[PDB]
DNA sequence: TTAGAGAATTGGAGAGTGTGTTTTTTTTTTTTTTT
DNA sequence: ACACACTCTCCAATTCTCTAA
């Protein structure tokens, strides 16, 4: 939102003094980008499921 | 505009049903009721929004159905028998 | 409504306990109740509806009233619960 | 644009506040105070506006004409706080004392500045950065007097005196807690290495980002301005509001309020549910900005706080001046003070002298006390008045509502056991949760009195056994787990089972009161109202005579004045006598009999309950009291057969 | 050699040393200077130890790293409300309790850009909070401007909390409730602190403006203000060793402890030693399968008024590390466990985690308050389900309760359990029940008027209830240490004199939750002899307790009232 | 160590007792730190000026420290490609591409001018450099080079390109000329090629070789390293010649240095084997011929504590020998000058002073 | 070889213009009327 | 009307080139 998305207005302290902000301040969030997921909670396809 | 959510027969179990948004034009408006079971096809879109790019913090794009048809007496033989 | 799931949502498919179950508010017993009875939950507020599958099984525990079992008398004497919700446990 | 003539110029009165300054006496009286101030002994200047008045006298008879300054600067108050302080930093004598200048950081800086401009010559700064000190107007005394003198409710305040200087009477609502407030503001520029000011007055500002000294100009050198904390000057500042007084409201309304700010040596005067007499300049808020243009004309307003009078002396603000002394001396001197003293306690009301005594050792109190292992023991006493309807109960309590400086009267069935001790409640807007304290709290270190505690519900009363014995409150709720303090005595008073008590019963089944309650009483008092021909006549002429002069009847008692008897108990309550081994055998000999006595009637008609541990240590907090009304620093065994004759004398109502 | 980076330092020694004495005044006034230098002193003085001792460490490895002092013990502690704005920058002290803490926030340290055309890249050090972006593209050839931009993920950034503090009761003023302050802290101290501790900070007193709105450079004359720490702390030896083991030896060891929990207070010893157990607590134990069973003892003190209960948990409450005491009329459902506000937060069984919840007035609370404790009690955990939150949380709470019977007074017509009056569900999940009553004897009373009355013979007394007692450090030195060092287990005479005891017991009412208590207090009693085994003496003594606290002896076998004559 | 908003701030005094403020936890304790944080805030930069155009990218107006890559059967095969062209077609193909231009040098076009001397370059110094590694290789392969016609027509378009100041083709003849010259010291190393050098060297090309790195002050990175590797051959054969004493005397003065300093300071970007050249020309300049007045110049002392500081030049790179043993002697005659004549410290911000009368002593 | 007279290229000072701003639950403590 | 973002314009500072002593 403080930088220059079209069509939005502006929105602990954060950081300013760069150009796309003007007199604003910046902040930042954590997060995780990961890249795979696995689980770890016909009798047919169940015994070919098996060893 | 008409909102569609996913039949409760099909949602697998253990998952919350999913919705979408449908747009009726000129010959197709109030062909529908709320509660209905209904079966569309149309064209499959998408556009910029500010406020989800916003919320998200990634360009990410909303998506919309422009439908283009939408579907859900008796005979003298059934009067005789 | 925040919708987000409940117990008996996320028990779809299997085994919900309910330890001191005559503790509950009869409020929520009815809700109990008619979800047990159909195994299916509906919503519909704030312009909202949603129905949803809940073919889950349930396993309870209860005290008996005043804490001790009563032999002069019936196990709906003795049981702070009402009889369509006692009527549709297959064991006690 | 335009222009008028008015009746004042400040030239003039200039010149008087400067001879004023210099010349008056009760040396001069403010050198002495500005000597004090140069020497950093002294914070604050208080002006007295008697001392003006008074001078304006003397120099008319002298036979000179005058300026009438007192009026002057009640009528625009706002402007002369600039003058007195122009003159004073004019007239400021030197230091008379050593004061290690190095210290202040202002005055290296200043230094440094001043030899860098000497050094380059080979207002400066502006005057408020170096002001040590505050200064505040006290209104006319009301005996010598104007309409600083006389008290406004907070309705009579019009918009006609904003300006002015005023007097406020009402209760505070809230306080807030202290933060900085910016006046003058220090900046560094990085290329030129010079530094600059700037002055702050309104709500809001901006900071500077260019340099704009003609030296740093003349160089071409644009460079960077960096805020500094440690040359900024700062003034301590709290916000408070006052409501009008409950009783003052008409019929209909709802009760209006006032906002006070706090600047100086002033701020953290003010607490919540004081009564007070405040007095201050009444200003308006001007908006700032763009806020400004298209707010219209309706101005938000304020008091500036100057000077606070409260009404009642707290006992902890005592200090024994020769003032003092003279008058506690007289009572000294003449002896008897304790019947004395008892009789003075609503003096239109007859007989029951027995109670009143109890009373009176109930204001004073016995001794706190804590064990070296960490063990404390309630200091605070508790009464109890039982008895049949009409005999004065609710009127001697309301009596003692007005002797003790801090203090609540509550009833029983207008009371909830939440709201009497503490509540959690779900108050603001944004869903927060805040506690707030109960009627128990507010009479922390004083008297609570519960009217009608018969009619209270049973559950509820349960919420004040807490307070009673351990003098704190425990609560563990919805975002909420913390203790308060509750210091407080409690005095009550009921009616027995079924109204008039019923002589068939015994003394237990007409009070009926529980064990674990009924204990925490030190005293419970029993009064009947028994018919007596010779009695009620005595009685009929006494409140006959005193509806008629409005006066109780006398021909030999003189009582004490309500505020020489709170200077008396105010000086009691400082002493803490100390018991010794001859009176400690007598008491621990005493307890054995009650204990005895008690199992041997458990059955009886004559019952009353069994003598707990915390009745021996009631006998002690009495004996203590009575020690501290003679202004011993001992207990002797004359208070102890006294504190056990007032603890028999309860029971003698039974036998007619 | 331990490869470590923060060093302590108690300001006093700067005045012991005559060439810095006045380096201790100029630590207060000028802290973010002084600390500096001391910083960049210390790294020094570390290099010059290994290049001058001609040591084996790599040098790189010590030019790496950053140290950093920690000064404490300034001086006098200041109360909260009275921090003015002279004090501003200083170095302050205070002393309080902890409410809440905030997650980890990131906080940027050194911005990375990169040329768009050229890919020349720049990293640039943050300082004031301003980002210092260059004006053109530094490379000769590519001087341009506005050719730079940052990259956000490639910059380096570091750990910031803010923690929130409140004033202790001991400073508020009269007729009023306590304030709170907000504490700022960095890297090392980070997650240092939870919820319901208990602590003494030092850091500088700071300030600030804020904005008046997010678009212009507009501040409001009002500034901000909070506490920047730079050292947290909370309210070994063999000579400790030494002394430990020599008072373990002791032939009245037991009776010794157990007067010395509540000097003061006047007999009740067999009270005195049921609390002395709680403290130690059992052992822990968890399986593969089959669960977990709990060590903690719960106790129940009910009895006649004026009898001294209350008294007794106000010394529980400050013996205890970790604990919370509460009153009955004081107390809701969701206060007592935890509460929906969308997150969750901790009620008082929560923070007493770990310790003792000291419940007073018991009998006052509602039986819908009273139901919660019996999932708590029982498994020592807390499920909740509810609009958005649905877990279970961990609870290893011991409970002490204080309780009156019913119709206020022990009434000796009514059986036992008629006149304590909890329901069977809630009282059968007790470890030890005590009856405590008011008897009226001239032996006793002639005693217990001569305790309390020479209380009063000094101003602040010296005076004791006996000889020979602990001090409160040493004794709570000794349980700490039997806590952490000592986990007895069952010997097989043990289990025999246990299996006898229960059927001795059942075959007559004895549950089967007797059992396991016992099993409990004995485990209980061997730690408090640093034993590593549970024998047939500590079994016994588990028995005699239980059988003495509900005046079992005296009580009619058959009927279930109590002789008053054999008291 | 601490945060971006811990920091205090620092006061610095001057003689003549002014003072400065600089932020920062770092500035407390490092003055040379401070010093540079100081200037660094200052705006201005002084703006600056600007050679090549219409032809395809290539060695002279690209940076060649970047190479371009191989697959292991593709390394081998485009190794014997051109190794079989070596051995087989060059001298051949040279003969005839040579003895047509010389016909039609009138009629070229500056593509042709620019192939011809980047062909020859490029297999002349290849093939250096395979026989510099092993036996198996002979320089002979490559020997069409050297006869008389091919070097007269190098000189040719070296010249012409010089007179009409056609840059691109100036600075392609300049790296031809480069390895004509190399490879004649190789052979010499082992007839014809001293009366080819006695050719090579009469005076007339001695003006246009000394002439050549004067100008190149202007110019872009790559034109001045041309400059100097060329110089450094151009020497070094004729010391080996044994005249010498009225050349090296040609190449001494203000504008020479002036390019040498000028293509000095941006050593971030340059080899290891680059500085090793300047600083032997320095060493020429400074003990040999005792010239030593030229670099008593400030932007030289700027320099040398950039580089020679913990900022620049690796601890252990083989640079910091050559320079630090330079550096001692240069500051030892400098002792040495000042003290003797106090003037200098005037001199040293400023060109020398070209008056005949005191001019004289100045420079000695 | 120095230097001075004339022409061309570039920087940014600073002046101008347009613009944006005020402003149905769900969970939990407490009082009140209703069966 | 009050801080900002952005556009437009003119003027002189600068370097380059030519000529003669
Ligand atoms: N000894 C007395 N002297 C003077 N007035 C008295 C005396 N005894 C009773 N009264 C009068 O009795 C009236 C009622 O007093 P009040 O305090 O309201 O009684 P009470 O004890 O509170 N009765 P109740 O509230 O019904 O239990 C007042 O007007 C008193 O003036
Ligand atoms: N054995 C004793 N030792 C010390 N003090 C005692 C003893 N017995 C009684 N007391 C005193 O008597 C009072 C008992 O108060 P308290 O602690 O509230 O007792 P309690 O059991 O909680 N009674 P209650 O609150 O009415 O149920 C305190 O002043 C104690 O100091
Ligand atoms: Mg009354
Ligand atoms: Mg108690
Ligand atoms: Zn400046
Ligand atoms: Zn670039």
């Amino acid at each position: 939102t403080q930088l220059g998305l079209p069509g939005v207005k502006p929105s602990n302290s954060g950081v300013t003094g760069l150009r796309s902000l003007g007199v604003r301040d910046l902040t930042y969030k954590i997060s995780f980008l990961a890249c795979h997921v696995i689980s770890i909670g016909d009798q047919e396809v169940f015994l070919n499921s098996l060893s | 505009r008409v909102t569609l959510q996913e039949a409760p027969g099909t949602v697998p179990p253990g998952r919350l049903p999913r919705h979408r948004e449908v747009i009726l034009l000129a010959d197709l408006v109030d062909v529908s009721k709320p509660g209905e079971e209904v079966e569309v096809t149309g064209i499959y879109k998408n556009n910029y929004d500010g406020n989800l790019n916003a919320k998200n913090g990634f360009p990410v794009f909303a998506t919309i159905i422009e439908a283009n048809s939408i579907k859900r007496s008796w005979t003298e033989e059934e009067e005789r028998e | 409504v925040v919708i987000e799931a409940g117990a008996l949502m996320l028990a779809d498919n299997g085994i919900c306990c309910i330890d001191e179950f005559d503790k509950m508010d009869i409020s929520d017993q009815v809700a109990i109740h008619e979800a047990m009875e159909q195994q299916t939950i509906s919503i519909a507020k704030a312009g909202i509806h949603a129905t949803l599958n809940a073919r889950t099984s349930i396993l309870a525990a209860a005290n008996p009233v005043g804490g001790r079992y009563n032999r002069k008398l019936s196990l709906r004497g003795n049981l702070n619960m009402t009889a369509p919700i006692m009527s549709r446990f297959d064991l006690f | 644009l335009p222009s008028i003539q008015l009746p004042v110029d400040y030239n003039n009165l200039f010149n008087e506040i400067t001879d004023f300054l210099v010349t008056f006496k009760q040396g001069p009286k403010y050198m002495a105070m500005l000597q004090k101030v140069a020497n950093r002994e002294l914070n604050s200047v208080i002006i007295d506006l008697d001392d003006i008045l008074q001078y304006q006298n003397e120099k008319f008879l002298q036979g000179t004409q005058a300026d009438d300054l007192v009026s002057a600067i009640q009528q625009n108050a706002n402007h002369f706080t600039e003058l007195f302080c122009r003159a004073i930093d004019n007239n400021m004598p030197l230091p008379t004392k050593e004061i290690d200048y190095k210290d202040d950081v202002l005055d290296v800086i200043l230094n440094q500045r001043r030899l860098r401009n000497e050094r380059m010559l080979s207002e400066l700064f502006p005057p408020n950065l170096t002001r040590r000190y505050f200064l505040y107007f006290k209104p006319l005394s009301q005996n010598c007097a104007a309409i600083s003198s006389k008290p406004l409710s907070v309705r009579q305040i019009k918009g006609d005196f904003l300006g002015q200087l005023i007097t406020v009477r009402g209760i505070i609502t809230r306080v807030s807690d202290v933060k900085p407030a910016v006046e003058v503001i220090a900046y560094t520029c990085d290329q030129c290495g010079y530094e600059v000011f700037q002055e702050v007055n309104s709500r809001t500002f901006t900071p500077l980002s260019e340099c704009t000294s003609e030296e740093c100009s003349q160089n071409q050198t644009k460079g960077q301005l960096f805020m500094s904390t440690r040359a900024s000057k700062f003034s301590a500042f709290q916000e408070c509001k006052i409501q009008e007084l409950s009783q003052q409201v008409p019929v209909g309304h709802i009760p209006r309020s006032l906002n006070i700010h706090v600047n100086g040596t002033l701020v953290r005067s003010l607490s919540p549910g004081d009564i007070v007499d405040v007095t201050g300049i009444f200003l308006p808020a001007p908006y700032t900005g763009f806020k400004a243009l298209k707010a219209g004309l309706l101005t938000e307003t304020y008091l500036e706080a100057q000077f606070v009078r409260q009404h009642k002396k707290k006992f902890a603000s005592f200090s024994l001046t020769s003032d003092v002394e003279e008058r506690v001396m007289e009572l000294i001197t003449s002896g008897d003070v304790y019947n004395r003293l008892a009789k003075s306690i609503a003096p239109e009301i007859y007989g029951n002298l027995d109670v009143k005594k109890a009373l009176l050792l109930l204001l004073v109190g016995g001794v706190d006390k804590r064990v070296g292992d960490g063990m404390k023991i309630r200091g605070d006493i508790n009464v109890c008045l039982m008895g049949d309807p009409g005999v004065a109960k609710s009127q001697l309590l309301k009596a003692i509502c007005k002797i003790s400086p801090r203090g609540v009267y509550t009833t029983g069935k207008g009371s909830s056991g939440v709201g009497l001790t503490a509540a959690v409640m779900k108050d603001p807007v944004t869903d927060e949760m805040i506690l707030e304290g109960g009627a128990l709290v507010l009479a922390d270190n004083g008297i609570c009195c519960i009217d009608e505690f018969d009619k209270m519900d049973e559950s509820d009363r349960t919420a004040i056994h807490e307070v009673m014995e351990q003098q704190t409150i425990s609560i563990s709720k919805a975002g909420i787990n913390t203790t308060l303090n509750a210091r407080t005595s409690i005095l009550a008073a009921a009616n027995p089972l079924y109204g008039r008590y019923n002589p068939r019963l015994s003394p237990l089944d007409n009070i009926n009161l529980p064990a674990a309650l009924l204990s925490r009483f030190d005293i419970l008092f029993l009064m009947l109202d028994i018919p007596s021909r010779d009695d009620d006549e005595k009685l009929a002429e006494h409140v006959t005579y005193v509806h008629m002069h409005n006066k109780q009847p006398d021909l030999d008692f003189t009582p004490v004045e309500p505020s020489k008897m709170r200077e008396y108990i105010a000086y009691a309550k400082t002493k803490r006598p100390v018991m010794s081994e001859a009176v400690n055998d007598y008491v621990v000999q005493a307890y054995i009999r009650l204990r005895q006595d008690s199992k041997r009637e458990m059955d009886s008609k004559f019952s009353f309950g069994q003598a707990t541990p915390r009745t021996l240590l009631g006998i002690i907090r009495l004996s203590q009291a009575l020690a501290k009304l003679r202004l011993a620093d001992m207990v002797d065994i004359d208070d102890v057969e006294e504190a056990l004759r007032l603890v028999r004398v309860s029971k003698e109502s039974l036998y007619q | 050699e331990l490869g470590t980076s923060n060093l302590n330092l108690d300001a006093r020694n700067l005045l012991a040393y005559k060439q810095t004495e006045d380096l201790y005044h100029q630590l207060l006034n000028y802290p973010q200077e002084v600390i500096s230098i001391m910083d960049q002193t210390i790294k020094d003085c570390m290099v010059s130890l290994i290049v001058d001792n001609n040591l084996d460490y790599d040098l790189d490895e010590i030019e790496t790293k950053f140290y950093k002092v920690r000064p404490y013990n300034v001086g006098s502690c200041k109360g909260m409300r009275e921090l003015n704005p002279n004090d501003i920058d200083k170095l302050i002290n205070l002393k309080g309790l902890v409410l809440r803490s905030t997650p980890v926030i990131p906080d940027m340290k050194v911005a990375f850009f990169k040329c768009n055309v050229c890919d020349h890249t720049m990293a640039v050090e943050i300082d004031r909070g301003v980002i210092q972006e260059p004006a053109r593209c530094e490379r000769i050839d590519c001087n341009e401007p506005n050719s730079m931009s940052l990259i956000h993920n490639r910059c380096s950034f570091a750990d910031k909390q803010v923690i929130k503090l409140q004033e202790t009761p001991d400073f508020v003023p009269d007729g009023q409730t306590p304030h709170s302050i907000s504490l700022c802290v960095y890297d090392e101290l980070v997650d240092s602190c939870r919820a319901g501790d208990r602590i003494e900070v030092t850091g500088t007193f700071r300030s600030i403006p804020i904005r008046a709105n997010s678009r212009q450079r507009v501040l409001k004359s009002l500034y901000k203000t909070y506490v920047d720490v730079v050292h947290v702390k909370k309210v070994i030896t063999d000579q400790d060793l030494a002394k430990i083991r020599e008072v373990a030896a002791r032939e009245d060891l037991y009776s010794l402890l157990a007067r010395s929990i509540a000097p003061s207070i006047y007999e009740l010893e067999d009270v005195k030693k049921g609390i002395l157990l709680q403290l130690f607590g059992g052992t822990n134990k968890t399986f593969t399968k089959g669960g977990r069973y709990r060590g903690d003892i719960n106790i129940l003190l009910c009895g006649d008024p004026s009898t001294s209960k209350s008294q007794i948990l106000q010394y529980v409450h400050k013996i205890t590390p970790r604990g919370v005491y509460t009153s009955g009329k004081g107390s809701s459902a969701v206060g007592l466990t935890a509460y929906i506000t969308l997150v969750l937060e901790s009620g008082a069984l929560v923070l007493s985690d770990g310790g003792v919840c000291c419940i007073d007035e018991f009998d006052k609370m509602s039986d819908s308050t009273r139901s919660v404790l019996h999932e708590v009690m029982e498994q020592q955990t807390i499920s909740i389900a509810k609009a958005g939150i649905i877990t279970t949380l961990n609870a290893r709470s011991s409970i002490l309760a204080s309780a009156n019977p019913i119709g206020s007074r022990y009434n000796p017509n009514l059986p036992v359990t008629e006149n304590i009056d909890l329901p069977p569900p809630l009282l059968s999940r007790f470890d030890l029940v005590y009856l405590v009553l008011d008897k009226v004897d001239e032996k006793n009373d002639r005693e217990l008027a001569k305790h309390l009355t020479n209380l009063y013979l000094e101003d602040k007394p010296e005076h004791i209830s006996q000889d020979d007692v602990l001090p409160v450090e040493f004794l709570t030195m000794y349980i700490s240490y039997a806590k952490e060092h000592i986990h007895p287990i069952i010997t097989e005479a043990a289990k025999t004199e246990l299996v006898r005891a229960y059927v001795g017991m059942r075959k007559m009412t004895a549950t089967t939750r007797q059992l396991e208590s016992m099993i409990r207090l004995a485990e209980a009693h061997a730690k408090m002899k640093l034993k590593n085994v549970v024998e047939l003496e500590d079994v016994q003594e588990a028995v005699r307790l239980i059988r003495s606290a509900i005046k079992d002896y005296a009580t009619d076998p058959k009927t279930g009232k109590i002789d008053m004559n054999l008291v | 160590a601490r945060h971006s908003r811990f920091g205090g701030l620092l006061s610095i005094q001057t003689p003549d007792k002014t003072r400065l403020t600089v932020s920062g936890s770092q500035a407390l304790v490092d003055e040379k730190i401070a010093l540079q944080k100081l200037d660094d805030s200052k705006k201005w930069n002084k703006r600056i000026i600007k050679a090549a155009e219409g032809l395809p990218n290539s060695l002279l107006n690209s940076q060649t420290g970047k190479a371009i890559f191989f697959t292991e059967s593709n390394g081998k095969h485009f190794k014997e490609f051109i190794n079989n062209f070596i051995d087989s077609g060059f001298n051949i193909l040279l003969h005839s591409v040579t003895n047509y231009f010389t016909t039609e040098q009138d009629r070229m076009v500056t593509l042709e001018q620019v192939e011809y001397l980047l062909f020859f370059a490029w297999f002349v110094k290849y093939q250096l450099l395979r026989s510099k590694i092993d036996n198996s290789a002979d320089i002979k392969q490559v020997s069409e080079a050297l006869k008389e016609v091919t070097f007269i027509l190098v000189s040719s378009l070296l010249r012409s390109a010089y007179d009409l100041k056609n840059w691109t083709v100036t600075h392609a003849g300049m790296i031809a000329f480069n390895e004509l010259l190399n490879l004649v010291s190789r052979t010499k190393a082992a007839t014809d090629i001293e009366f080819i050098v006695s050719r090579l060297f009469s005076d007339e090309r001695i003006q246009l070789l000394s002439n050549l790195p004067k100008i190149g002050s202007k110019y872009s990175l790559q034109f001045m390293k041309s400059c100097i590797e060329l110089t450094h051959s151009v020497l070094k054969v004729l010391e080996q010649y044994s005249n010498f004493q009225k050349v090296q005397a040609n190449y001494m003065t203000e504008p020479v240095i002036e390019t040498y300093i000028n293509f000095l300071e941006r050593f971030r970007e340059l080899e290891d084997d680059s500085i090793k050249k300047v600083f032997s020309f320095f060493h020429r300049v400074f003990v040999q011929a005792k010239e030593q007045a030229l670099l008593f110049r400030f932007d030289l002392i700027i320099l040398l504590r950039e580089m020679l500081s913990p900022d620049g030049l690796d601890r252990m790179s083989r640079s910091r020998k050559y320079v630090s043993q330079f550096s001692d002697y240069f500051l030892a005659r400098l002792k040495k000058r000042l003290k003797k004549s106090p003037a200098w410290f005037v001199g040293l911000l400023f060109p020398p002073l070209h008056n005949s009368e005191v001019g004289f002593y100045q420079r000695y």
